[PDB]
């Protein structure tokens, strides 16, 4: 634990990141998380919304 | 005045068949739909059938192919044919009548008939 | 709050309720709250893991 | 440059203009090569529908389902599809398609839809708000409809509670009024759950019988078995395409794998959840799926 | 046919530990030196799971219930247990599943069975004798597929009735040991699906007799219930699970 | 005024954390600001928007 000030810093950047990418997961209330099966399943005024 | 009358009750062997039947008196026969009820000592009621004035006939999905129902309109009565009688059936059973333009209250109630089976 | 040490030092962990009351839930009342699986001591050293308002656990079973 | 700084003069240095990613060169569709139409007919063309209390469900699997014969005919009065375009049906593979068949009245039919309160819905037949898959009706007053009165189709009048979604009550139970019991004849007397249409052809717009099929899917989570009738194209190696894998839409570059897929597995996921390898239908061989070339420049 | 087994001695069953055993794959989804949580009906660690003997008198087919779903373990050698019955009331009333793996192939059937109260499979000593059901009216489901299989086998199957789907998973393991569940961990890999589309409440095992009244081979098997909770699974670089943490179980593994 | 410094801190925090629970009693263009009575007064599919 003697370099846990540049580990730290590495590790908050990688957590972000990691964060960053995992929130593509989430649907926010949409009915997928995914755009390409949005783009293929609906009309374009509901796959708008 | 509306009265609902049965026959066809007794103490009968298991097995052999059954004609139970329902005369109405006082009230026009068609556009009301009419029940068969039975119920058992120390058992609640049970529904057994309905007819309608097509002759469409529906059954409980608990007893099957045991009763038809036979409705008559020339005289004014209904008809139960109980086949393969097993010894559970030991009922008294009720005909009943619904209007088709209401909820279903079921109005006035036959005074009910006596089935016993036993060997 | 779980308190612990390193899963390759022991597998045994004390569960902090904060602003809880002890009443409410090796029991100990703090003012952080309700401190469950840690034996209070009346010894003090140097603060290991932190729990709050002067209180601090160690490992030597846990004790705070 | 000059338009990324909104400038005529670019000062020395290195400026971000744009993105640049590698566009695919030819779009393929994997579909699996089974043959088989789908019995549409058994369901839609059926000569007998039970009622709405007991409506029927017919379980659609193993089969390749042509859609565009379903909106094109002009039979049909209502064609409302929810969580899908009815238009895309033919280019998605579905899994667990059921089929579900009554008969309601006229006006019933708006309540053949997520989140509609009535009779229908709370006691005979409740679709949940995520249902996703499509309500057909269509008018049915020369098929369903005697000059005495049809007394065929039956509705329940009245549960103790609201039904939970895709459950069916074949019950019928004898239930009480309130403030005395059904012991007998002897309280008030007792009220019958189940209630038949009067269909008559002389009656009016509204109370005419209409038949209704509701088709209901799950949107691609086992192996497939319901898919368009799309034909499927080769597979080509190392190049940036945009891919159809059984309704999965993506592009990449798909290339042989060394991951040891065990034999229920079929695609992988990464962590943000996007596609990463997959197995493809017809010769079932492992590809991995990389994505094309991007960065900034 | 149905024969009555009147040479039963009492007993009440017994009860063990669970371990780190009844986890499967939750998916379909390839996923490779990673850490996955997922919430799916699971078998809690270190549960109390009921323990049922087969030996000569015991002969264990009680009446169990079948709740979320259940984690069925077998100690088994010499091939006594046979199948699986599923229902509600296990009669002509409601609709029944029949899973049995006879000497030939494992024969999968949706049927009102009039099911006897002691169901059994006989082995002569060839198999001449099978007393389940009374009678089979409406059939709507058949599924005919391959064997699926000191005690020398241990058997592992998770059964999960969700939406109209059973879910069977399945795990073969090479054991010796004599009494007990082997402590250590082995993912469930899936077996299959069934789209039976029935109401399970209650299940029954099947069991086979040896005749030479009739004789119980050696055998052993375990009940566990599954519950909606959350697992850490692991993956490795061969996109197989070798660990878990319960993360409802103690704090540690919260 | 000779302690200013650490009763700004002090009110920033205590302002923040006011603001913060005040927030709760605004609708944010729903019919109500609590949840119950749009719960108990809508069904699911408008109470969810
Ligand atoms: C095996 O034992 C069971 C339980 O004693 C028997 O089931 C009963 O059989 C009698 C005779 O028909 C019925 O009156 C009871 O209602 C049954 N009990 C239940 C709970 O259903 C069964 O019949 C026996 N097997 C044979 C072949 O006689
Ligand atoms: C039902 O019959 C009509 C009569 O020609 C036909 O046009 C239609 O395609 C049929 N529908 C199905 C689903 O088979
Ligand atoms: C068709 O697809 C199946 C998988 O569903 C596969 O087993 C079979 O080999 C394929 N047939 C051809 C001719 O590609
Ligand atoms: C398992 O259950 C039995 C009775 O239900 C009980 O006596 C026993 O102590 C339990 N075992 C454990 C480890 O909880
Ligand atoms: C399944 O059966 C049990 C008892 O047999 C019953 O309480 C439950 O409501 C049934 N569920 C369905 C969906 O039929
Ligand atoms: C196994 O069960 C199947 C299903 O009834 C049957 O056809 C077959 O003959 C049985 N085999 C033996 C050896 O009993
Ligand atoms: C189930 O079987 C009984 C007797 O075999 C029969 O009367 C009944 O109609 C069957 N049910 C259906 C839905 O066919
Ligand atoms: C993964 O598989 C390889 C063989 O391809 C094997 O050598 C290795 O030991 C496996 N990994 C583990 C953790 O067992």
């Amino acid at each position: 634990s003697a370099l846990g000030k540049l580990q730290d810093v590495v590790n908050q950047n990688a957590q972000a990141l990691n964060t960053l990418v995992k929130q593509l997961s989430s649907n926010f209330g949409a009915i997928s998380s995914v755009l390409n099966d949005i783009l293929s399943r609906l009309d374009p005024p509901e796959a708008e919304v | 005045e509306v009265q609902l009358v049965e026959s066809g009750g007794g103490v009968v062997q298991p097995g052999r068949s059954l004609r139970l039947s329902c005369a109405a008196s006082g009230f026009t026969f068609s556009s009301y739909a009419m029940h068969w009820v039975r119920q058992a000592p120390g058992k609640g009621l049970e529904w057994i059938g309905n007819i309608y004035h097509d002759g469409s006939t529906f059954y409980n999905p608990s007893l099957k192919s045991l009763v038809t129902i036979s409705r008559d309109d020339s005289t004014n009565t209904l008809y139960l044919q109980m086949n393969s009688l097993r010894a559970e059936d030991t009922a008294i059973y009720y005909c009943a009548r619904v209007w088709l333009y209401g909820s279903g209250y079921m109005d006035v109630w036959g005074k009910g008939t006596l089935v016993t089976v036993s060997s | 709050s779980v308190i612990t040490p390193g899963t390759n030092t022991s597998n045994q962990v004390a569960v902090l309720y904060q602003g809880v009351n002890c009443t409410e839930v090796n029991v100990f009342q703090t003012r952080a709250g309700c401190l469950i699986g840690a034996e209070h001591v009346n010894n003090s050293y140097e603060c290991d893991i932190p729990i709050g308002a002067g209180i601090c656990a160690s490992y030597q079973s846990i004790i705070a | 440059t000059k338009c990324t700084l909104k400038s005529f003069t670019v000062e020395k240095g290195i400026y971000q203009t744009s993105n640049f990613r590698v566009q695919p060169t030819e779009s393929i569709v994997r579909f699996p090569n089974i043959t088989n139409l789908c019995p549409f007919g058994e369901v839609f063309n059926a000569t007998r529908f039970a009622s709405v209390y007991a409506w029927n469900r017919k379980r659609i699997s193993n089969c390749v389902a042509d859609y565009s014969v379903l909106y094109n005919s002009a039979s049909f009065s209502t064609f409302k599809c929810y969580g899908v375009s009815p238009t895309k049906l033919n280019d998605l593979c579905f899994t667990n398609v059921y089929a579900d068949s009554f008969v309601i009245r006229g006006d019933e039919v708006r309540q053949i839809a997520p989140g509609q309160t009535g009779k229908i819905a709370d006691y005979n037949y409740k679709l949940p708000d995520d249902f996703t898959g499509c309500v057909i009706a269509w008018n049915s007053n020369n098929l369903d409809s005697k000059v005495g009165g049809n007394y065929n189709y039956l509705y329940r009048l009245f549960r103790k509670s609201n039904l939970k979604p895709f459950e069916r009550d074949i019950s019928t139970e004898i239930y009480q009024a309130g403030s005395t019991p059904c012991n007998g004849v002897e309280g008030f007397n007792c009220y019958f759950p189940l209630q038949s249409y009067g269909f008559q052809p002389t009656n009016g717009v509204g109370y005419q019988p209409y038949r209704v099929v509701v088709l209901s899917f799950e949107l691609l989570h086992a192996p497939a078995t319901v898919c368009g009738p799309k034909k499927s194209t080769n597979l080509v190696k190392n190049k940036c395409v945009n891919f159809n894998f059984n309704g999965l839409t993506g592009t990449g570059v798909l290339t042989e794998s060394n991951k040891k897929f065990l034999p229920f597995q079929q695609f992988g996921r990464d962590i943000a959840d996007t596609t990463d390898a997959v197995r493809d239908p017809q010769t079932l061989e492992i590809l991995d799926i990389t994505p094309c070339s991007f960065g900034g420049v | 046919q149905c024969v009555n087994l009147t040479t039963r001695t009492q007993l009440p069953p017994a009860y063990t530990n669970s371990f780190t055993r009844g986890v499967y794959y939750p998916d379909k989804v390839f996923r490779s030196s990673v850490l996955h949580s997922t919430q799916d009906l699971f078998l809690p660690f270190f549960s109390n799971v009921t323990w049922f003997h087969a030996i000569h008198k015991r002969f264990d087919n009680p009446v169990l219930p079948f709740n979320d779903g259940v984690y069925f373990a077998s100690t088994e050698k010499s091939n006594i247990i046979r199948g699986w019955i599923f229902g509600t009331t296990l009669d002509s009333k409601t609709q029944s599943l029949l899973i049995v793996n006879n000497a030939t192939n494992v024969v999968i059937k949706v049927c009102e069975f009039q099911f006897c109260n002691d169901p059994f499979l006989g082995v002569y000593y060839m198999e001449s004798e099978f007393r389940v059901y009374s009678s089979a009216n409406n059939c709507t489901f058949e599924y005919v597929s391959q064997p699926f299989l000191n005690f020398k086998n241990l058997r592992e199957f998770v059964f999960k009735n969700i939406d109209g789907y059973f879910k069977i998973y399945s795990k073969h393991t090479p054991i010796n040991l004599v009494r007990d569940l082997p402590q250590g961990f082995s993912a469930l890999e899936p077996l299959v699906d069934l789209p039976i589309g029935i109401n399970i409440t209650r299940f029954q095992t099947l069991l086979a007799l040896h005749r030479s009244g009739w004789t119980a081979g050696a055998a052993a098997y375990y009940v566990g219930y599954l519950q909606p909770r959350t697992f850490l699974l692991k993956y490795n670089e061969n996109g197989t699970i070798t660990d878990a943490v319960d993360c409802a179980l103690d704090p540690l593994s919260e």
